[PDB]
RNA sequence: AGAACCUUACCAAAUCUUGACAUCCUUUGACAACUCUAGAGAUAGAGCCUUCCCCUUCGGGGGACAAAGUGACAGGUGGUGCAUGGUUGUCGUCAGCUCGUGUCGUGAGAUGUUGGGUUAAGUCCCGCAACGAGCGCAACCCUUAAGCUUAGUUGCCAUCAUUAAGUUGGGCACUCUAAGUUGACUGCCGGUGACAAACCGGAGGAAGGUGGGGAUGACGUCAAAUCAUCAUGCCCCUUAUGAUUUGGGCUACACACGUGCUACAAUGGACAAUACAAAGGGCAGCGAAACCGCGAGGUCAAGCAAAUCCCAUAAAGUUGUUCUCAGUUCGGAUUGUAGUCUGCAACUCGACUACAUGAAGCUGGAAUCGCUAGUAAUCGUAGAUCAGCAUGCUACGGUGAAUACGU
């Protein structure tokens, strides 16, 4: 029941770039995943060259979202995210839309995917945004 | 100059008693025996089916299991001689008296 | 393969021995699996046991994409309908 | 399905037959994703027609049997007890409130 | 599962092996050297009505001890018998034996001796449950902890395959500290086959 | 049937291998061993007796 | 000097841990950790137990290692070193055991039976 | 859990009939090797050497024999898994399932096995015409996690000196190694609780809530499966429904079903350097080094029934270089050419090596499957089955996460 944390961050004593690596850990290969995030580390506090938490703090408060949705007849409900799940759900359209731009690089996907998303466009933001569409539309008949 | 032996039984009991038995034995007689120096006493898999005709995926497994040990004595002397082939018993033990 | 190299049943050759140095027969009958073709056999022929009945092949000259053991594969007619 | 047939050769006659009765269902609602049939003579010595079917169905399937004096027979009375075996199911029908 | 015998799952902790002899890989020679000699011993079966025997092989010799409940018969009066029985089995197994008979204590107990004796009254038109009825009455008389007694086939020379079992005494049978005996038989008179399935408890 | 067969795999041969090391006890050929020359499932009736040491079991 | 040693166990993994007060610096085999474990930029949590336990330190080391792999044979490395300071100040035990370090994993692999196959994925079931 | 012959059950032909083979009765006998002829072999035709070996007082007895007779017989993979035994899947590792005694009731039947709590569980406790007992769960056993002891080689090197190398000296101290120890049992405490049953929490402890897994699978259902494991009731056959040989076939394909394997690529492909396991096989088998070769393999031969020697070197990975998004160095089917091993024999029907050729295919539609942590997923390793041969099975490890609200 409990979630099986990870410790730190042993990379700018952060820690969501480890629950990160193990999403781009596919196959269980670790340093080729490690590889590419530091990677975009490099690639993303590059260009317009700034610190690492500028424009991932940012952009990850800028598709994260606050309000989810159920089904239970059939009935959508709005509901309050626990916060491991926000954060969860965040990386996971993270991620998910990293490869989904349809590009050639390791990392410049991924960094003009935080850039863009700290500057609240793409993807991501979107996925918030029609997210928060399904709340708000749908308070009516389930909350 | 040394004496050796190896020993091969399927009970683990049995085997090291009897390592004692001719010990005894040995070092009535003699003395400067090596103490029954374990071995790694590995094993075996056997694997059948629990069928006659079909039903593959339920099955069943057997194996073998192999003591070695390792016992020496030091300033032989005919008198260990004897204390060799003298008590092995039970023979399920496998000796094979060396130098 | 073969182990440098080829081979006859030893009593097939030593047949066509009887058969191959006279006015020649176009006639042999046999089992001949186990034997290949090689020009000693040319100017006969050969009906090799297919498992049913044997069937006339005559050794022609250049039978060198081709070999003793068949002729017509014994799945006869396919197995199959097309 | 796998219409095979324990000490009977299945003819082309008796695949007509089954399939044939199988097409009536499409009533309801066919979708078909697969059929089978299993037939025996099993001596007694008065000695059978057995028929086992099976009908695998949206999120659920449902098995069909029946024995009989011949083949023709089992296949119609064993009819009858797959449909009522499938009708009805749903509706099913709404609330909460609240 | 289904089930098994627990004696597969009891030896190796709790019983002697039923052969013995020295750890070599001349198996496929001694084993089915061993078996010749298992082959061999019905002849006794119908003489001597014994439980089993489990055999030692010396380092030039072989030790087998009989578990008979019939003494003297396999004795004889002086030994006329278990000497030609040296030599006619020295004769087959190309090496010499020295037989030690081992008697049954208790007496008549054990599970295979009264299997094969209940399938024999059965064998000889007998209703069968009432030789299981004089045969646990016997048995919890003799002092034993746990018995059932099963049965199968087509009892009574008749229709179709049926089965029974009278379960009285507690049989600890899923433990693994039960030391019990189990046993079968095999004997029809005209109509198929009717074995059965003996249990006991007496000690542990 | 089996019964001639039982001589086949006794009887001599042209060369070394048209053979096979089938089952004593039983005659099934396949499913068997070199170490006992037993079928698949005498090993299993005589492995519950204990014949051979044998172990038998369930230490993996 | 003195020297301080331990033993270490865990994923088919043992060391062998050889702790001596110095610098703090390894060569496990006569080889540096960073190098010889790939890839490895962990190794802070390796010093996690001197993060912990006399922080910050520092106390050089020396270990001989054999069986499986680096994450076993990286983590095989600590429970020799906390026993080791268990050894050294039973004191920092109640700063080891509420953080762990010194409580060996008991968890390791499975056995295999009948399911298993290539990729560890039991069977399907009859669909149509 | 290995169909080229064998296997093979199926087919052709060449074949035999107390027979392929077995016992009994009769006649003998140590039991037949090497070639020749034919045969495709089977096998014959012969030559030929199998040649009473233990006992024998003259003979006989006898282990074992020849071909023949001998009638029983032999044999049947001929049928009947609904004539059966045996063996095994199943729901289900679910938590239930019965009885002796007594009561009740016309009677079938109920009681116990019900009501309250509680546990994963008929687990326990309470209350109760019920009481007691059984099978079943747990437990008992195997493995695993900690320590102590016992012992030190082929195992380890801590102090050392030393070898390329624990190679040598030495030490068993360490790890390791196999057997008895101590340990975890709500056991200690705190709380909640009909105070009991219990449950929640905390301490320590290596391990707290049957630590994890393994074995064990109740009564029983499925007229479940198997006469082809073995055995067997009954029926049937018997110059064949039996048995011998050479070849075929059991694998053919317009197609479909299941199951797995491999591709559809830059998280990557091609190439160079480099680090890490576990388990287990080996007697004439494991074949070290060296040597030959594009490699499969070929030569040689040290060692070794194994803590040793060898098998056998791990892959993923790490370091770099390049490729720079093509149906591409993706891709890797196709077909041919030239070769290695085994086999008497690789054509129907063995695998593999070198050269070329480069199919479809850009993540799969509706529908649909598994999995709660070292799990999934992925990459390796050995073993059996074996002359030869596993995209399969079994076992071993390496790496290695996401989710689990709530019902």
């Amino acid at each position: 029941v409990p979630k099986r944390d990870v410790l730190p961050d042993p990379i700018h004593n952060s820690k969501l770039v480890t629950k990160l690596i193990n999403k781009i850990m596919l196959d269980g290969k670790r340093g080729t995943a490690q590889r590419i995030l530091y990677s975009a580390f490099d690639l993303v506090e590059q260009r317009s060259g700034r610190d690492a938490l500028e424009v991932f703090e940012e952009a990850i408060n800028n598709i994260m979202p606050v309000l989810e949705v159920k089904a239970r007849s059939n009935y959508q409900v709005p509901v309050e995210v626990r916060p491991e799940r926000r954060t969860t759900l965040g990386l996971r359209w993270l991620v998910n839309y990293a490869r989904l731009r349809g590009e050639k690089t390791m990392e410049d996907r991924l960094a003009n995917e935080i850039l863009d998303a700290a500057n609240n466009t793409g993807g991501a933001v979107k996925k918030r945004e029609d997210t928060h569409k399904m709340a708000e539309a749908n308070k009516a008949f389930a909350h | 100059q040394k004496i050796r032996i190896r020993l091969k039984a399927y009970d683990h009991r049995v085997i090291d008693q009897s390592a004692e038995k001719i010990v005894e034995t040995a070092k009535r007689s003699g003395a400067d025996v090596s103490g029954p120096i374990p071995l790694p006493t590995e094993k075996s898999v056997y694997t059948i089916i629990r069928a006659v005709h079909m039903y593959k995926d339920s099955r069943e497994q057997f194996e073998q299991r192999t003591h070695k040990r390792l016992i020496d004595i030091v300033n032989p002397t005919p008198k260990t001689v004897d204390a060799l082939m003298g008590l092995n018993l039970p023979s399920g033990v496998d000796i094979e008296i060396k130098l | 393969s073969i182990k440098k190299g080829p081979f006859v049943d030893e009593h097939l050759m030593k047949k066509v021995e009887a058969q191959e140095g006279s006015e020649k027969k176009q006639v042999i009958k046999t089992w001949s699996r186990r034997s290949t073709i090689f020009p000693n056999f040319i100017g006969h022929t050969f009906a090799v046991y297919d498992g049913r009945k044997h069937v006339p092949v005559y050794v022609t000259e250049d039978m060198v994409g081709h070999k003793l053991g068949e002729f017509a594969p014994t799945r006869t007619f396919k197995g199959h309908v097309a | 399905f796998e219409i095979h047939g324990d000490n009977l050769t299945i003819t082309d006659a008796i695949r007509n037959y089954i399939e044939e009765k199988i097409g009536k269902l499409e009533r309801y609602f066919n979708d078909v994703p697969n059929a089978v049939a299993h037939v025996k003579v099993k001596t007694y010595s008065n000695s059978a027609t057995k028929i086992e079917v099976t009908i695998p169905l949206k999120n659920v399937t449902l098995r069909a049997e029946e024995r009989n004096d011949d083949l023709y027979a089992g296949i119609d009375l064993i009819n009858n007890k797959l449909e009522r075996q499938v009708r009805k199911y749903k509706t099913r029908i709404n609330r909460k409130s609240r | 599962g289904q089930k098994i015998n627990p004696i597969g799952l009891r030896v190796g902790i709790i019983r002697d092996w039923e052969a013995k002899w020295y750890a070599e890989k001349d198996f496929a020679s001694l084993l089915h050297e061993d078996l010749k000699i298992r082959k061999f011993i019905d002849n006794e079966l119908k003489e001597a009505s014994v439980s089993h025997v489990e055999i030692e092989r010396a380092a030039n010799r072989i030790n087998i001890a009989i578990h008979t409940g019939k003494p003297g018969m396999v004795i004889g009066k002086g030994g006329s018998e278990i000497e030609k029985l040296r030599n006619k089995l020295n004769a087959l197994t190309d090496k010499k034996v020295h037989i030690n008979v081992i008697e049954i204590k208790k007496v008549d107990l054990d599970a295979r001796l009264v299997a094969e004796n209940i399938a024999r009254q059965l064998e000889n038109r007998a209703s069968f449950r009432r030789v299981q009825k004089q045969a646990i009455t016997r048995a919890m008389k003799l002092g034993a902890k746990g018995i059932k007694t099963q049965v199968s086939g087509r009892l009574g020379g008749a229709d179709i395959a049926r089965a029974e079992q009278y379960s009285e005494g507690t049989v600890p049978l899923h433990t693994l500290r039960a030391d019990i005996d189990y046993a079968h038989a095999e004997a029809d008179t005209t109509y198929g086959k009717l074995g059965v399935k003996v249990w006991i408890y007496r000690g542990e | 049937a089996k019964t001639s067969m039982v001589a086949k795999q006794q009887k001599k041969q042209k060369y070394a291998v048209r053979e096979y090391t089938r089952c004593e006890r039983c005659g099934r050929p396949h499913s068997v061993y070199r170490k006992f020359k037993l079928c698949r499932i005498c090993f299993r009736e005589l492995a519950y007796k204990g014949q051979i040491p044998g172990v038998r079991k369930a230490s993996w | 000097q003195v020297e301080y040693r331990g033993t270490g166990r865990r994923k088919n993994s043992v060391a062998r841990v050889r702790l001596v007060p110095g610098e703090g610096n390894i060569t496990v085999n006569n080889r540096d950790v960073r190098e010889y474990l790939p890839f490895e930029s962990l190794i802070l949590d390796l010093n996690q137990p001197f993060d912990v336990t006399e922080t910050k330190g520092n106390y050089d080391v020396l270990v001989n290692v054999h069986g499986g792999g680096f994450t076993g044979q990286a983590q095989a490395i600590r429970h020799g070193i906390a026993r080791a300071l268990l050894e050294a100040d039973p004191e920092y035990r109640g700063s080891l055991k509420r953080a762990g370090l010194l409580t060996r994993d008991p968890r390791m692999k499975e056995r295999k039976k009948p399911g298993l196959k290539a990729a560890r994925r039991s069977p399907q079931f009859s669909k149509r």
